[PDB]
């Protein structure tokens, strides 16, 4: 399975705080997805590989109808941690937090896992959280925060047929379940509907420190952002705020080159101590 | 502090059923009251435990019936020739010793266990007032670090009271007579376990008797086995 | 008490003042706190833990205590910041047609630990001797059943006791306690606190359409502007109660003593009267 | 310690409230006990574990236990109101802290008699008896309340139903013996070290509870009080 890579253009920005702006431009500094990266184009036309979890991912599910109903998380997976099912069943999105070795390949019932434990946590919410060319695009932003685990989410429907590519278009995420659970996560897994009886293709992202600049509307949303790490012209637009730059020479950051090794010389010793022949002795003292 | 008759001859083993009264209760919580046939010379022996289901001994006493507030031991056609002392034991609730009642002489005329487990004492003769001196009773057979056993002691005249209880591993209650003065220590878990003096306060000069079971919350444990005192002869 | 409910309770407002009008109990012992201040304290987790005792043990139930029930199917630690919650249930525990369903374990081999639950049924063995299975004179039943029975006095009856062990570990805190709230008073200088985040300042109605998600609003400084109400789903705007500046016009204290008071950012009616720009 | 008014006042129809403060050791720990004391007769209960009444105290009474202070309300007081009303609490350093009284004055069957008073020489003393007529005293407690002539009243000491665990008042521990026997209903208290200060009723008072009020702190209360006798010892 060669993994491919595909385009993030302009897509992989949320709603980093609840507060409502309007007319402004605000500059945000938190885990976001950098514009024109490299993104894993798996293809589940069988896939599923256990892909890390360093921090945040941006979890693709373009599918028909139920492809993709399901993730999972966990840094141990052999019974040792809690995990994090997020099943996307019939009217049933109920979260476990329990510890259990489901199995080395959970395809999708009780099929899942194998065992059970003491459950720490689980959640009950009741809403599941899930023509001619018009497909349904949805995209998944997860964090790693020690007070929650920051689901984000947005579903829209594609205008085009054009092979499985990730549109070019702003769309933001907001936040629908925040776990209170806390849990130490290095990797995930994707869990697919069998169906047996392409297909689909799902995208994975790794977040990074960025700093952006997002422009709010006057009802209240990101129209734009701005990453300040993509060229020398956005640096401008981030060292002052604005989205339209005039005529001229801006300063931005300074450059600076940073060192790749290390001289530690000390000076010749050419005597070290007689302690040597002090120690060697077959009769010490009394 | 219980209600026993001080004696009991007239009519020999027709209709002495003598019980012991001074309850006021219904006996607590589990209704077990046993009763001691404490003979002059040997160790006491066990005799009934429940109201009824006598132990492997004499078939001629049973129908122990709690009638009113009072364990009715019916001893009637047992036989004519006995010297010794019936005790009964009562009041269960938590944390409180003294449980045996006291000296009924239930002689019919008044004229006319050792290869169990083990018997072993210290013999202590002529105590020294105070110091501490140590009493085992080594069991061969029964574990001496598992059941639950006790010490009771008993003086010439006055009748037995519960002294020590010890449970199996992390408890270690005393009685309400030494009141802090006794420290029970286990010995060996393999070997024995044995008593502390500490000091005695010239009460202690009663003889003892270490029993391989509780006396208020007796079990049945197979067989009920004691062990021959030694006289304490304190000199203070 | 040897299989005793664990009951793992979060994620929600626990209100113990209504613990106190549930059922006539008969002990509220808290060790840790007092009542009134546990409903303003957060946790993470409670531990509900269940048995039935009789009326003489309910002492045994403390943080370090020996006994034939505190060391052998329950033990407290000396840190118990729970209560001790317990009431006499002899009203429908006790029929006449005996009770051989409950037990105590009256044979252990030592202490058990803390805070465990020891669920076995092997036959106790009293050493030196391989029991595989049987009953005489060196292994017996290491239970025993209770001997409750309705025309009985108070102390060998069946008490419910139940314990809520509370922790704090490396986990943000779930159950806090239930909130008060008060009635939302119009447009005045006053204060208010609307979940979390605190100032003084006039309500005011809002027309800004605020999205399902968001609940505070901001604007180019870091100050509240306008909040939704947690309770109500009511947007508000927040404007800064009426402070200015005051100046005094006089004509000199040499000719008179008559002067005149200027309010700034003032509409004459939020202090003759004259109303200028 | 409990703070309590001394002396209030009040006028009839409406109703007036009545306050206990103490610390959270005492009532932050335990339930508050309200008793009304009529001038002359012995003292009854009024409000035990804040919440219920028993079935003598009609509802023309009600107790509130909001934070660590116990509040009184009497809902329109009349005339047969006009009594002495004490709080009490069991502090958790084992005592039982009794309040001052309130003179809330305004102006428009079991028997448990005891004796064994009378005046005796000083630095000795006699035994303190008690009695009953089939009340189960084995299910019950008994309190020993002393009341000086025209001053308030306070804790002695405390027998369990089980007859184990007792505790005893800072001032009367060591020099005091409480006990009970098999026999018929009674209880017998044996002063020791007597400093003349003791010049009081020493009402044997009924409990509910079965051990000592330290274990169940919600269900303890005081039931019918009984006739005492008057000890004037007077060295
Ligand atoms: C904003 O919301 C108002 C009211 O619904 C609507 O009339 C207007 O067209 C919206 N504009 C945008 C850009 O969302
Ligand atoms: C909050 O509770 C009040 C009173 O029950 C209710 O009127 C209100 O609708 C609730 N919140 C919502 C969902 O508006
Ligand atoms: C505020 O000032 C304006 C000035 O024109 C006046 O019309 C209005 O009545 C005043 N009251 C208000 C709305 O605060």
């Amino acid at each position: 399975l060669p993994p491919a890579y595909t385009n993030s253009f302009t897509r992989g920005v949320y709603y980093p705080d609840k507060v409502f702006r309007s007319s402004v431009l605000h500059s945000t500094q938190d885990l976001f997805l950098p514009f024109f990266s490299n993104v894993t184009w798996f293809h589940v036309i069988f896939d599923n590989p256990v892909l890390p979890f360093n921090d945040g991912v941006y979890f693709a599910s373009i599918e028909k109808s139920n492809i993709i109903r399901g993730w999972i998380f966990g840094t141990t997976l052999d019974s040792k941690t809690q995990s994090l099912l997020i099943v996307n069943n019939a009217t049933n999105v109920v979260i476990k937090v329990c510890e259990f070795q489901f199995c080395n390949d959970p395809f999708l019932e009780f099929r899942v896992y194998s065992s059970a434990n003491n459950c720490t946590f689980e959640y009950v919410s009741q809403p599941f959280l899930m023509q001619g060319n018009f497909k349904n695009l949805r995209e998944f932003v997860f964090k790693n925060i020690d007070g929650y685990f920051k689901i984000y989410s947005k579903h829209t429907p594609i205008i085009v047929r054009e092979p499985e590519d990730l549109p070019q278009g702003f769309s933001a995420l907001e936040p629908l379940v925040d776990l209170p659970i806390g849990i130490n996560i290095t990797r995930f897994q994707t869990l697919l509907a069998l169906h047996r009886s392409g297909a689909a293709a799902y995208y994975v992202g790794y977040l990074q420190p960025r700093t952006f600049l997002l422009k709010y509307n006057e009802n209240g949303t990101i129209t734009d952002a701005v990453d300040c790490a993509l060229d020398p012209l956005s640096e401008t637009k981030c060292t002052l705020k604005s989205f339209t730059v005039e005529k001229g020479i801006y300063q931005t950051s300074n450059f600076r080159v940073q060192p790749t090794e290390s001289i530690v010389r000390f000076p010749n010793i050419t005597n070290l101590c007689p302690f040597d022949e002090v120690f060697n002795a077959t009769r010490f003292a009394s | 502090v219980l209600t026993q008759p001080p004696s009991a001859s007239g009519s020999p083993g027709q209709s002495v059923t003598i019980s012991c009264t001074g309850t006021s209760s219904d006996f607590g919580g589990y209704n077990s009251v046993s009763w001691y046939q404490q003979h002059p010379g040997k160790a006491p022996k066990l005799m009934i435990y429940e109201v009824s289901k006598r132990p492997s001994g004499v078939p001629d006493r049973f129908s122990g019936s709690k009638s009113g507030n009072t364990a009715s031991l019916t001893v009637s056609g047992l036989q004519a020739e006995d010297e010794a002392d019936y005790y009964c034991s009562s009041y269960a609730g938590s944390n409180n010793f003294d449980v045996f009642g006291t000296g009924t002489k239930v002689t019919v005329l008044g004229g006319g266990g050792g290869s169990e487990v083990q018997l072993v004492e210290s013999g202590g003769g002529l105590i020294q007032p105070g110091g501490s001196l140590r009493l085992s009773c080594a069991a061969s057979g029964f574990t001496v670090s598992s059941n639950y056993m006790s010490w009771v002691r008993q003086a010439p005249g006055k009748g037995l009271e519960w002294v020590s209880v010890i449970y199996s591993g992390g408890s270690t209650y005393y009685a309400d007579s030494v009141k802090g003065r006794f420290t029970i220590s286990r010995d060996n878990s393999e070997n024995t376990l044995y008593l502390q003096m500490n000091s005695l306060r010239a009460e202690d000069t009663a003889v003892y008797y270490c029993a391989r079971g509780e006396i208020q919350p007796y079990y049945y444990y197979g067989m009920d086995v004691w062990g021959q005192g030694t006289t304490v002869t304190v000199s203070s | 008490v040897y299989a005793w409910n664990r009951k793992r309770i979060s994620n929600c407002v626990a209100d113990y003042s209504v613990l106190y009008n549930l059922a006539p109990f008969f002990t509220f012992k808290c060790y840790g706190v007092s009542p009134t201040k546990l409903n303003d304290l957060c946790f993470t987790n409670v531990y509900a833990d269940s048995f039935v005792i009789r009326g003489d043990e309910v002492r045994q139930i403390a943080p370090g205590q020996t006994g034939n029930i505190a060391d052998y199917n329950y033990k407290l630690p000396d840190d118990f910041t729970g209560c001790v919650i317990a009431w006499n249930s002899n009203k429908l525990d006790s029929k006449v047609s005996g009770n051989y369903n409950y037990l105590y374990r009256l044979f252990r081999k030592s202490n058990l630990k803390p805070f465990e639950r020891d669920i076995s049924t092997e036959i106790y063995q009293a050493g030196n001797k391989p029991c595989n299975g049987v009953a005489g004179f060196n292994c017996y039943f290491p239970l025993r059943s209770y001997s409750f029975r309705p025309t009985y006095g108070v102390g060998h009856q069946p008490y419910r006791v139940v314990v809520l062990s509370f922790e704090l570990l490396h986990a943000p805190a779930t159950v806090c306690g239930p909130k008060k709230s008060t009635n939302l008073v119009k447009n005045k200088c006053v204060n208010f606190n609307f979940n979390g985040l605190k100032g003084t300042g006039v309500l005011t109605e809002s027309n800004k359409k605020f999205l399902p998600f968001q609940q505070f609003g901001r604007d180019i400084a870091d100050t509240t502007d306008a909040v939704r109400d947690p309770q109500t789903l009511e947007i508000l705007d927040i404007t800064p109660c009426s402070f200015g500046g005051v100046s005094v016009i006089t004509p000199g204290t040499n000719t008179s003593n008559q002067v005149a008071v200027l309010y700034q950012g003032v509409n004459c009616t939020e202090v003759n009267v004259f109303q200028t720009r | 310690v409990l703070t309590q008014p001394p002396s209030a006042s009040g006028t009839p129809g409406q109703r007036v409230t009545i306050s206990c403060s103490g610390s959270s050791s005492n009532i932050g720990s335990n339930t508050v006990n309200w008793y009304q004391q009529l001038p002359g007769t012995a003292p009854k209960l009024l409000i035990y574990s804040n919440n219920q009444r028993p079935s003598g105290v009609p509802d023309r009474f009600s107790g509130s236990k909001s934070g660590t202070s116990a509040s009184l309300a009497i809902s329109g007081l009349q005339s047969e109101d006009e009594a002495d009303y004490y709080c009490a609490a069991w502090d958790d350093s084992l005592n039982w802290v009794f309040g001052g009284g309130t003179k809330l004055t305004v102006l428009g069957e079991v028997q448990l008699v005891e004796s064994g008073g009378g005046v005796v020489q000083p630095g000795g003393s006699l035994r303190l008896s008690c009695a009953a007529s089939g009340f189960r005293f084995d299910d019950h407690a008994m309190h020993w309340v002393r009341q000086a002539p025209g001053k308030g009243l306070e804790w002695v000491s405390v027998i369990s139903g089980d007859g184990g665990s007792t505790y005893y008042a800072d001032s009367v521990k060591g020099r005091f013996s409480i006990s009970r026997d098999d026999s018929k209903n009674s209880l017998y208290l044996q002063m020791n070290s007597l400093r003349t200060e003791d010049t009081a009723l020493y009402y044997c008072a009924k409990d509910r509870s079965y051990g000592p009020p330290d274990v169940f702190n919600y269900e303890y209360g005081m039931d019918v009080w009984g006739q005492g006798t008057t000890v004037t010892v007077s060295s």
